[PDB]
């Protein structure tokens, strides 16, 4: 009895373009043909141009059609897609396809493989193997292999997460916290809810890791509102986790313990900044905390706490399971391991490429992203997000590095790419990142607060073509007052989108060139 | 809103850390909004003054304290989905529906919403209803969209 193993991404941005449709239509055709298909909802690969991406397993390996459509199903039988037969929409075997085969899929390495939910996948494919070498390690040493393995926070601000470890292992104190930032606030990026999505064993795993290597025994995932399909995955992932032993109080017969639960965001991208988010957890408004206490030693609830992103916490089993050294090789300077980059916008092929950092953004764009979707050419790309700074062309060929894009007004933040093409007016992007401040503020600060909003309007001046040369120079003093006088990076990140558009395309705001 | 439930729902979380968004949470995914009558009983069940726990309600943009309509569409207005047209779209939901951003359709069938970002960057321009998404919404893709949610 001939049973054909197909695959249908479940991931929301597969979703979104009607993969649960072509799943049951794969059904209703395979009934309809009096054929035997067993139908896994895989996570996605990454490759949203081709979403939904259907594969069969077969004697070749699996072989891929996409983008597909619900329409196209009875065809796809007809040319012989339980055999691999070839057709409109073939790819031929997934793991050829250069945007894929062409990275270093460290953190993603199961990515689109596996049921996200399948224990029985998730530890086929090296799940749990870093846990169960830490495990066998002290606390200490954990911390010492995430220091050795070079691991950055993967949040933008990069800060070396092994001293953070330390810092809270270090602290005296009978409750300690694991907190996993899953607020993704920023636009372009969709790494955090991959993983939370396609994979969650591994974050489940990466924070249980955080938790032996510091002594914690709670931890909290804090996941935005406007990711829903990350909350609902997560909870399932923690309940199958759990009873099977893999979480609670004796984490397979280990004397261990650690729990987790998620919490819901509620629209506030300043709940992304860390004490921000440890005052939400709290029941409290997202206002960013002063800084005379790290939150390392008196963060949630007052308790020494470890506060890391998704794909930093995502990152510690392959760092436990294949060792520091291995992970440190990959990248360049003081940027050491990969980064899950996002390709995102006006891009013909977007979607995830992790690869070690030293790629260039030209080679992503080119190589990888394909171009523009429009067809036109790329005018500036908005890198790390709505903090970062546009890039123009000439800064193309600098290397994805922590140290090398900070030198030049760069931010490398999470990897999100926002591609622009030539249509782009860099006047109204700019009154949007001053918008957007006004609409996200926490509050506390003035310039963020009310600034941003003056921003606006003048701004609008601008775009209505009045007066341009005053104008911009009012706009420059408030970015510089908010540089000066925010207590965060929302403030103080504010003119990165504004200062690079101004500097790099005047003549959108009506002056020479 | 049924005002029973939300005490049981206030009383079953009443001794969890941070009790208060999960709270309000349950409050808004069972009844559509947080009533103001559920305040006092927030307020009373975690030791807290009713004037914070409206705070906590107004701060966050996720909470409504009125019911919206039977299906709220939230747009994506955030930077991907601008650079493959998310500010046509926004102008193009407003005059096919009759209102504005966080507004609700003369029939009561439709709240339009800004989200800033729904982590679909790449398929954009993005829009949620309920929690179904849509990617690559033109305004044919979004009439047609609005079109299913009536009928
Ligand atoms: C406005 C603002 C928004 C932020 N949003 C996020 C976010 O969405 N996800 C995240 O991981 N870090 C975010 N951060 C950074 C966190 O404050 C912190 O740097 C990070 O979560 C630390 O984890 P890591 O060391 O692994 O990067 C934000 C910071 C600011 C100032
Ligand atoms: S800069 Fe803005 S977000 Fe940050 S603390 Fe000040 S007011 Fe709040
Ligand atoms: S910017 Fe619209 S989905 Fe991310
Ligand atoms: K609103």
């Amino acid at each position: 009895i001939t049973i054909t193993t197909i695959f249908v991404p479940r991931d929301s941005t597969a979703l979104a373009l009607g993969a649960d449709d072509v799943a049951r239509a794969i059904a209703r055709e395979a009934a309809a043909r009096n054929e035997h298909v067993r139908i896994v909802r895989n996570g996605s690969r990454g490759m949203f141009w081709l979403e939904p991406l259907v594969e069969v397993q077969t004697g070749a390996g699996r072989v891929a059609y996409g983008p597909v459509s619900a329409a196209d199903v009875p065809g796809l039988f007809d040319a012989g897609l339980l055999q691999g037969g070839e057709h409109a929409l073939s790819q031929g075997v997934t793991e050829e396809i250069p945007f894929l085969k062409q990275q270093e899929r460290l953190t993603f390495a199961r990515v689109g493989i596996t049921d996200p939910l399948s224990l029985d996948d998730y530890r086929a494919h090296e799940g749990f193997a870093g846990l169960e070498r830490a495990l066998a390690m002290q606390p200490a040493e954990i911390v010492q292999e995430v220091t050795d393995s070079g691991l950055r926070g993967r949040g933008g601000a990069a800060f070396p997460t092994g001293i953070k470890w330390k810092t809270v292992l270090g602290a005296q104190s009978a409750v300690k916290y694991i907190v996993c930032n899953a607020d993704e606030g920023d636009s372009g990026t969709f790494s955090d809810r991959m993983v939370m999505e396609d994979d969650p064993f591994m974050l489940i795993e990466g924070m249980t890791i955080a938790a032996l290597a510091v002594g914690a025994e709670q931890g909290y995932i804090y996941c935005r509102s406007e990711y829903p399909h990350a909350i609902a995955v997560l909870e399932s992932a923690i309940g199958i986790a759990n009873a099977a032993g893999w979480l609670g109080d004796d984490i397979r017969g280990s004397g261990k313990r650690f729990h987790l639960e998620v919490r819901k965001g509620a629209g506030a991208y300043v709940c992304g900044e860390e004490t921000a988010l440890l005052e939400s957890l709290e029941g409290r408004r997202g206002v960013v905390r002063a800084k005379p206490p790290l939150p390392a030693l008196q963060g949630l609830f007052g308790k020494p706490t470890v506060i890391n992103n998704v794909i930093s916490l995502a990152t510690v089993p392959v760092i436990l399971a294949r060792g520091a050294q291995y992970y440190r090789d990959y990248g360049m300077g003081r940027s050491r391991g990969t980064l899950p980059f996002q390709l995102a916008g006006n891009i013909k092929q977007g979607g995830l490429v992790e690869k070690a950092f030293g790629v260039t953004l030209r080679e992503l764009l080119v190589d990888y992203g394909g171009g523009t979707r429009s067809g036109r050419a790329i005018r500036a790309v908005q890198v790390g997000g709505p903090l970062g700074a546009y890039l123009p062309e000439s800064r193309f060929d600098v290397p994805l590095d922590y140290e090398a894009y900070a030198a030049f007004g760069g931010v490398v933040g999470h990897g999100g790419i926002v591609v622009f093409d030539e249509t782009v007016d860099m006047a109204k992007q700019a009154r949007y990142a001053m918008e957007f401040c006004a609409i996200e503020s926490c509050g506390k600060c003035t310039p963020c607060r009310i600034g941003s909003t003056r921003g606006v309007e003048v701004m609008d001046r601008i775009i209505a073509g009045e007066q341009p040369v005053k104008h911009v120079a009012l706009v420059r003093d408030l970015c510089d007052t908010m540089l000066n006088g925010s207590l965060c990076a929302m403030g103080g990140m504010t003119p990165y989108p504004v200062l690079s558009a101004l500097n790099e395309f005047p003549e959108d705001f009506g002056l020479a060139s | 809103a049924d005002a029973t439930r939300i005490a049981a729902i206030v009383a079953a979380r009443q001794d969890i850390p941070g009790a208060l968004l999960p709270i309000l949470h349950e409050i808004q995914d069972t009844q559509g909004y947080i009533p103001d009558a559920a305040v006092p009983v927030i307020a009373r069940a975690l030791n807290l003054s009713r004037a914070e726990v409206h705070g906590v309600i107004t701060f966050y943009h996720h909470f409504r304290q009125q019911p919206a309509g039977r299906h709220v569409v939230q747009v994506c207005r955030a930077e991907a989905c601008q650079s493959v047209g998310a500010e046509a779209l926004a102008e193009h939901a407003q005059r096919a529906l009759g209102c504005g951003f966080h507004e609700t359709t003369a029939d009561g069938q439709v709240t339009l919403e800004p989200v800033y970002c729904l982590g679909q960057c790449a398929c954009g321009p993005a829009v949620m209803v309920g929690e179904q998404l849509h990617g690559y919404v033109d305004a044919r893709r979004f009439d047609a969209l609005v079109r299913s949610l009536r009928e």
